[PDB]
């Protein structure tokens, strides 16, 4: 139960997550400096540059 | 807004990439060359955090088909320089660069993502 908060717009790619600055989301997985993420908008999965984020 | 984190490309990256460069009217019909090659993949390693690993085509002459399945964009031969022309100037055409001396362009092409071409054309490339 690991939630992120955006500091900054993401527009991504097939396979990623895109969100915008202030949305809220799941860590699904922390692995690496990619990780695997819910938005807890959408509750739509994806990856996200963790570099976009904090907890 | 930071740059995003280095990552190997995906099959999805590749065809969502792949279309959103053939929208934006990149690449198609530009001719090949080993420095526009490298051209590419430093623009998307700088912009979107892709190891320049995946740009790889295969060998014989005719069509040269990605070998990262998902990536759209082959090169064709065009039908058409001296040696040291090729050495003191930057032409830019695959004539020298290509071991095959062919001059290749980029071609956009879909089916990409229903058949990876080259590995079930050229195996051994692999």
């Amino acid at each position: 139960d690991i939630i992120v908060v955006a500091l900054y717009d993401y527009e991504g790619w097939w396979g990623d997550l895109s969100f915008q600055k202030g949305d809220q989301m799941v860590v699904l997985e922390e692995s690496g400096e990619w990780w695997k993420a819910r938005s807890l908008a959408t509750r739509k999965e994806g990856y996200i540059p963790s570099n976009y984020v904090a907890r | 807004r930071p740059k995003v984190p280095l990552r190997t490309m995906s099959y999805k990256l590749a065809i969502d990439m792949s279309h959103f460069i053939k929208e934006k009217g990149g690449l198609e019909g530009i001719y090949y060359s080993a420095r526009r090659h490298r051209i590419l993949d430093i623009y998307l390693e700088k912009e979107e955090g892709i190891i320049p690993d995946w740009q790889d085509y295969t060998s014989g002459p005719g069509i040269r088909y990605p070998k990262t399945f998902g990536w759209l964009w082959k090169l064709v031969p065009v039908n058409v320089e001296d040696e040291e022309h090729y050495l003191m100037h930057p032409a830019q055409t695959s004539q020298w660069d290509d071991p095959w001396g062919e001059v290749l362009a980029w071609k956009f092409d879909p089916t990409l993502a229903y058949t990876y071409e080259a590995y079930v054309r050229y195996p051994e490339e692999f």
